[PDB]
């Protein structure tokens, strides 16, 4: 029941297929900080056109 | 916002107010008061909404009501004629000030 | 007793840059935030920015962006204020102040607990 | 987390307690409070992908950057581990766990 509820809730939402592209990720956090787990990734997304 | 100046005789309490918005004083109780003699660096005797650091007596007392914060000076002395500024946290990790109140001890 | 030493006067034409140094003594430079306070003469003070002295992360006011950079060196325990493209309204007293306690678990950067104030510097733009 | 508590005693449940590949469900009697937080002020921006679909991601972090963590009381957790050891030493007698 938990598996099927999860799937039928997750069914009509947005699918992230056009986002699987090449990402250019330089850096986001200024220094190491606490944990520098952020990463500033840029890509070429697709518009409505 | 801050009144421009206040005046008072020695031996009586006075009040200096600072009315801010909901984001400045209403959301966060981070308010502070600093006096400054002319030709000198500002002092520091109020840090929290009511607290006082060591080396400061009970002459000054902070309070907060709604969207304003008031400092009450219980009695007035000749050295208590400095310029007083209130200060607060405000929004996206920024800090704002009041502007200035000049105390005229008679 | 802790103490902060600030630089001397800076007299220059508009359009140049000013570096103001602030050297701490008597306590650990890594333990506390450093805030900057600018006060024009005949005018109340104004907060201008803070720096995390442990990781160099800094933030400025809403209208000092694009003109202000803040650096520090933990080896000699000092901080530098670089202001670019000064104007005639930049003639003011600059103060290096010691803020709250730097903690690894909660954000105490914006706390206006300005404990110790430096002697300040005067910047006159003619 | 957030489960039902036992009535009076810590209850140790397992399929065999001699097969080492069987998960032991230990059921406490007194709950232990945990406080979990992510303290850095995070934002959100919406990236339009295709007709009518957006994609929400982290746009910026406002303020300082701190560490996401959780806090438990040390004395209460030590007492809870000690009582679980009390209830567990009677199933493995004359041994230290
Ligand atoms: C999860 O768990 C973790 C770990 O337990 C939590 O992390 C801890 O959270 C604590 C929250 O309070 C935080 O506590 C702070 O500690 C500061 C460090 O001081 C202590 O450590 C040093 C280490 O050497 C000791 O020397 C020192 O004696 C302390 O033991 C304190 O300084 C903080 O107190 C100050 O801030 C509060 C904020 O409002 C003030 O109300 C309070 O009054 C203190 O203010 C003084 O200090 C500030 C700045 O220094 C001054 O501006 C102010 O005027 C006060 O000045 C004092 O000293 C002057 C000196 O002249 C004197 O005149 C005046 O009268 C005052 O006495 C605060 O207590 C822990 O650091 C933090 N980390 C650790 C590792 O424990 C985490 O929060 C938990 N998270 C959740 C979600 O639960
Ligand atoms: C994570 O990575 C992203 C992208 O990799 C970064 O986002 C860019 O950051 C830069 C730097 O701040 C931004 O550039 C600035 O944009 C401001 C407004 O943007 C408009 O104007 C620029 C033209 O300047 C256009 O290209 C843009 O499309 C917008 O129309 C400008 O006001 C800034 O100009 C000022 O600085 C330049 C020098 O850089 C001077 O020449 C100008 O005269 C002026 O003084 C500046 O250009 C950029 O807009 C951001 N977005 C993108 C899509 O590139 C993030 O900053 C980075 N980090 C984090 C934490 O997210
Ligand atoms: C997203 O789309 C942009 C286009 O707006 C891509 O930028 C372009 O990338 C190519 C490489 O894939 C660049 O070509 C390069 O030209 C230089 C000479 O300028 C040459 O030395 C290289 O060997 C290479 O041929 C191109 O200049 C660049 N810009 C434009 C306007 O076409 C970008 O690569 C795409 N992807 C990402 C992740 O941004
Ligand atoms: C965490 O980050 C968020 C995102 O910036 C902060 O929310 C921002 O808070 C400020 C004030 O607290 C808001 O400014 C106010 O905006 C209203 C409406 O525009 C205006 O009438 C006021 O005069 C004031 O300028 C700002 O809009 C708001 N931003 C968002 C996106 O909600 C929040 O304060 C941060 N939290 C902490 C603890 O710093
Ligand atoms: C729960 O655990 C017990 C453990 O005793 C299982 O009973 C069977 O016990 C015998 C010994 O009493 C095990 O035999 C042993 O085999 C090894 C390897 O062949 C040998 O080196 C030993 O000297 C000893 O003879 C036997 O393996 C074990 N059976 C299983 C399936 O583990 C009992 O089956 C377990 N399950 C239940 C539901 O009780
Ligand atoms: C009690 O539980 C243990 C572990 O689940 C089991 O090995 C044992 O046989 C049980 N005893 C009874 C009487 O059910
Ligand atoms: C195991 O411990 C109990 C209580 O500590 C003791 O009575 C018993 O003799 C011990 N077993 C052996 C074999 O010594």
């Amino acid at each position: 029941d938990i598996i099927s509820l999860w799937d039928q809730s997750l069914k009509p939402c947005v699918k992230l297929t056009p986002l699987c592209v090449t990402l250019i990720c330089s850096d986001a956090t200024v220094k190491t900080g606490t944990v520098e787990e952020m990463k500033n990734c840029s890509f070429n997304t697709t518009t409505e056109i | 916002t801050q009144p421009a100046s206040v005046s008072g005789s020695p031996g009586q309490p006075i009040t200096i107010s600072c009315t801010g918005t909901s984001s400045d004083v209403g959301n966060y109780d981070l308010v502070s008061w600093y006096q400054q003699h002319p030709g000198n660096a500002p002092k520091y005797m109020i840090y929290e909404v009511t607290k006082r650091p060591a080396g400061i007596s009970n002459r000054f007392s902070g309070s907060k009501s709604g969207n304003t914060a008031s400092l009450t000076i219980s009695g007035l002395q000749a050295e208590d004629a400095a310029d007083y500024y209130c200060c607060s946290y405000a929004g996206s990790s920024t800090v704002i000030f009041g502007g200035g109140t000049k105390v005229t001890v008679l | 007793q802790v103490q902060l030493v600030q630089s001397g006067a800076e007299v220059k034409k508009p359009g140049a840059s000013v570096k103001v140094s602030c050297k701490a003594s008597g306590y650990r430079f890594t333990d506390h935030y450093i805030h900057w306070v600018r006060q024009a003469p005949g005018q109340g003070p104004e907060w201008m920015g803070w720096i995390n002295t442990s990781s160099g992360r800094s933030n400025f006011a809403q209208k000092f962006q694009g003109r202000v950079t803040m650096t520090r060196d933990t080896s000699i325990s000092t901080a530098y204020m670089e202001l670019n493209r000064l104007k005639s309204d930049d003639t003011a007293v600059y103060y290096c102040t010691t803020g709250s306690w730097i903690s690894l678990y909660y954000d105490s950067s914006g706390y206006p607990n300005f404990d110790y104030w430096g002697q300040g510097t005067l910047v006159t733009v003619t | 987390l957030n489960g039902s508590l036992a009535e009076k005693e810590i209850v140790i449940r397992s399929e065999n307690l001699t097969n080492n590949a069987k998960i032991i469900i230990v059921h406490l009697h007194t709950p232990v409070e945990i406080v979990c937080t992510r303290p850095n002020n995070n934002t959100r921006k919406s990236v339009r992908i295709g007709p009518g679909q957006t994609f929400y991601a982290t746009g910026d972090i406002i303020g300082d950057i701190k560490q996401a963590h959780c806090n438990i009381s040390e004395e209460k957790w030590n007492d809870t581990l000690q009582k679980v050891g009390i209830e567990l030493q009677k199933h493995f007698p004359n041994k230290t766990i």
